[PDB]
């Protein structure tokens, strides 16, 4: 599959799909999330009656925060990839004021919501999710893509209880090294913090943070201010809840490894250092891929368009100016 | 407890990305 996958991806990467629907083809139902330049809304595609999640970004706000290239990355990558645990982009378009991405609606809510409410996940429930990320990072990294924003907030749970990765704002196709200070503080690898130049290994570090956080219910480095988190990441040592298994600790010690010649996922054996670790001894990797494993948790679902696995957000009307904004900047979107 | 320290911290909600 990984052979056929790069071929398919490069074709879409090189000739991206553009302008494949219009705003007026969608009824706007409810906000499912926000960010600094817009929001994701539940919508219904009037023609098919299907529900989707629509991300709306304000072009002027994106320019203000100098995120043009990152938003062009997000859509170009998302329209080109294809994997069971990546949210599927269905349509993309833009108008005078906004950018739109219409994706699968993933009705189970964010892992974030379930994780905070429950406290923490059991090692088997955490492992189930971690396996899916391992495979998604194997796929992405095979295409020279770094994800750079792994966290429970970006992992949506579908009706089958499997993960769908969303929010590709910091994803970037890079061979070799890149330098942008970006990500979420709790999940940043030390090399990002230290402005060294860094590569796909930052995703493997982040996987360590996510596993820790799933299993403990809090992340390995927290504090009230980002800068204090950074200091812990760089100069501090990881300590584990007494309930962590010896195998979980050994895995996390190898993922939350400052030294790049020693970090799992960055060795010559690559992803298999992780796949063949004892913590994953119960994981049938092909069965996870094919979604044949019974999920440990299945969200409550009461028909489509139901949003009770999501928080409520203040609604505001989508405004579209009569004058085109930032046309040049977003030409290729 | 570490749990108590987390719950009392300002980082238990949805975390934003950073850009410089
Ligand atoms: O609402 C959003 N995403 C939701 C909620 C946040 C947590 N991630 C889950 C996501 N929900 C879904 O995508 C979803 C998809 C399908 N079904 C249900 C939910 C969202 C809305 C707008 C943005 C957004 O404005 C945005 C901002 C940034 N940065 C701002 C800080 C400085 C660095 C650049 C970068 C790229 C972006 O695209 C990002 C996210």
């Amino acid at each position: 599959f990984l052979a056929k996958a790069k071929e398919d991806f490069l074709k879409k990467w090189e000739n991206p799909a553009q302008n494949t629907a219009h705003l007026d083809q969608f009824e706007r139902i409810k906000t499912l999330g926000t960010g600094s330049f817009g929001r994701v809304m539940l919508v219904k595609h009037m023609e098919t009656g299907n529900h989707y999640a629509m991300k709306i970004l304000d072009k002027q706000k994106v320019v203000k925060l100098k995120q043009i290239e990152h938003t062009l990355n997000e859509k170009r990558i998302l329209q080109a990839v294809n994997f069971p645990f990546l949210v599927k982009l269905e349509f993309s378009f833009k108008d005078n004021s906004n950018l739109y991405m219409v994706m699968e609606y993933v009705p189970g809510g964010e892992m974030f919501s379930h994780l905070r409410r429950i406290g923490r996940f059991s090692e088997p429930h955490a492992r189930f999710y971690a396996a899916q990320i391992v495979l998604t990072f194997e796929y992405l990294h095979s295409l020279d893509l770094i994800y750079r924003d792994l966290k429970p907030e970006n992992l949506l749970i579908d009706q089958q209880g499997y993960i769908q990765v969303t929010d590709f704002g910091f994803a970037k196709r890079v061979k070799g090294r890149t330098w942008t200070l970006c990500g979420t503080p709790e999940y940043l690898a030390p090399e990002i913090i230290l402005s060294k130049g860094y590569n796909k290994a930052v995703d493997w570090w982040a996987l360590g943070v996510l596993i820790y956080e799933m299993a403990a219910g809090y992340p390995p480095f927290f504090a009230d201010q980002p800068i204090q988190i950074y200091e812990k990441i760089v100069s501090g040592k990881v300590r584990f809840p007494s309930h962590f298994s010896s195998d979980l600790k050994d895995l996390l010690r190898n993922l939350l490894q400052v030294d790049l010649t020693k970090r799992f996922g960055n060795l010559k054996n690559g992803v298999n250092d992780i796949k063949n670790h004892k913590w994953f001894a119960t994981t049938d990797w092909i069965a996870i891929y094919q979604r044949k494993v019974e999920a440990p948790f299945i969200p409550k679902f009461k028909g489509p368009g139901d949003t009770s696995n999501f928080d409520d957000y203040e609604e505001e009307e989508i405004r579209v100016s009569i004058n085109e904004k930032c046309g040049k900047e977003f030409s290729e979107f | 407890t570490t749990y108590a320290d987390f719950i009392a911290s300002g980082r238990t909600g949805r975390r934003n990305a950073i850009h410089d």
